[PDB]
């Protein structure tokens, strides 16, 4: 079974940068390679064919090389509409396959994510369920990881985290992740807390609220 | 083994 | 020059049988060694490959859905069709379809392969859900500013807008006279099977006494309107 892996499967850079991605197979597939770039909200564009061949209406600084396993996209210049996922796809073998793709955002100084934790509103619980609300504001880079802890226990399978596009403006992300509990074991505990962790942090940062602390 | 592409063996 | 364009239908409930068509103009599908063949993308995921269709009704498909999928055509019409059958929620994609062409041809005999490495023209798409769920409104609960949601002089506030079905629900913060530092996240689908989002904004601490924040929703389907007002909590009065 064929697998094409992406590397990076995210980079950042800045307009007029050089950056180049790479694609293995894990077989040989001689040329039958193709780039594409997507915006969000649109379909795949064609960019590379046969592994070097440009396609009839891309811009020149796009170029493509290799043949076999190993295979490189190269934008030589960074333009604005070129921050967008870029995959490969494999057409020598059925089933064609798709790379993982390769996010290219517009880079910044790292930014430590603003952290915020809301309870559940006396409204919510009326009706039988508890939403912990935590909030990470303005960071960059993207990544970024959130644990929950009730009474020190670790959740897990119960929360839900939403992630917002690059900012256009200050180029920062921001993220929310929701703990979800029944009412009755919302107030069978005191100590709800969100741990992030992230680049801009010496350490992972918590933030917490005891419910039983009035 | 996998199946080649329709054109895998044309020139 | 080439476009291609899908249709069928936004919502399928689960083991019902989706039937997408692909409408196409600048090509034909009788020209030599022409392909069409449909990708889907899951919401937040990479591009998965699902089938094709040659000029001489050669048909591939995707060893793992294999069982579940037949691909058709119909040359006078320009039109392709696929059929998935006994859909899940899995199955909630966005469906592209797609062209490959040919081979290099002189006197009607491929010369190159080359060109047929790739697919050269992309439909828009189409966003299909599997779902059992029935309409409904959300419910809007407040995400109440505090000590707990505070940056110095900078303070975090938001609406909750939980249960809803389908997407989508638009949120504004004071009838749109308020757009800075708002925030609103995309949709995530619940174990319910129901949808729900936050909107969250950051505003000034000192203004928390003064100012008035209210996030204004609205979810068309259900022909839901709701205007929420969210403050400090007592204790931080």
């Amino acid at each position: 079974a064929l697998q094409l892996t992406q590397s990076p499967s995210s980079l950042s850079a800045s307009v007029g940068d050089r950056i180049t991605i790479t694609c293995r197979a894990s077989q040989g597939v001689t040329s039958a390679l193709a780039w594409y770039r997507q915006k969000p909200g649109s379909p795949p564009q064609l960019l590379i064919y046969d592994a070097s061949s440009l396609e009839s209406g891309v811009p020149s600084r796009f170029s493509g090389s290799g043949s076999g396993t190993e295979f490189t996209l190269t934008i030589s210049t960074l333009r604005p509409e070129d921050f967008a996922t870029y995959y490969c796809q494999q057409l020598h073998f059925y089933p064609h396959t798709f790379g993982g793709g390769t996010r290219v955002d517009v880079r910044r100084t790292v930014a430590a994510p603003s952290v915020f934790i809301f309870p559940p509103s006396d409204e919510q619980l009326k009706s039988g369920t508890a939403s912990v609300v935590c909030l990470l504001n303005n960071f960059y880079p993207r990544e970024a990881k959130v644990q929950w802890k009730v009474d020190n226990a670790l959740q897990s399978g119960n929360s839900q985290e939403s992630v917002t596009e690059q900012d256009s403006k200050d180029s920062t992300y921001s993220l929310s992740s929701t703990l979800t509990l029944s009412k009755a074991d919302y107030e069978k505990h005191k100590v709800y807390a969100c741990e992030v962790t992230h680049q801009g942090l010496s350490s992972p940062v918590t933030k917490s609220f005891n419910r039983g602390e009035c | 083994l996998l199946e080649l592409d329709k054109w895998a063996s044309l020139w | 020059r080439i476009t291609l364009k899908e249709s069928g239908p936004p919502l399928v409930k689960p083991t019902q049988t989706l039937t997408l068509t692909c409408s196409f103009s600048g090509f034909s599908l009788s020209d030599f060694g022409v392909g069409v063949g449909w990708i889907r993308q899951p919401p937040g995921k990479a591009l998965e490959w699902l089938a094709i269709i040659y000029s001489d009704d050669d048909k591939r498909y995707s060893p793992s859905l294999n069982t579940r999928l037949t691909i058709t055509k119909d040359t006078s019409k320009n039109q392709v069709v696929l059929v998935m059958t006994r859909v899940s929620p899995v199955d909630t994609a966005t469906y592209f379809c797609a062209h490959r062409r040919g081979p290099t041809t002189l006197f009607g005999v491929p010369i190159a392969r080359g060109p047929v490495n790739a697919m050269d023209v992309w439909g828009q798409g189409i966003t299909v859900t599997i779902s059992s769920t029935s309409t409904k409104g959300p419910s809007v609960f407040p995400l109440a500013p505090s000590s707990k949601s505070t940056s110095g002089g900078t303070a975090a506030l938001g609406c909750l807008v939980k249960d809803y079905f389908p997407e989508p629900v638009t949120v504004s913060w004071n009838s749109g006279a308020l757009t800075s530092g708002v925030h609103t996240f995309p949709a995530v689908l619940q174990s319910s099977g129901l949808y729900s989002l936050s909107s969250v904004v950051t505003v000034p601490s000192s203004s928390l006494g003064t100012q008035t924040y209210i996030c204004n929703v609205n979810h068309k389907p259900s022909n839901t309107k709701v205007d929420k007002r969210v403050e400090p909590k007592s204790c931080d009065k």
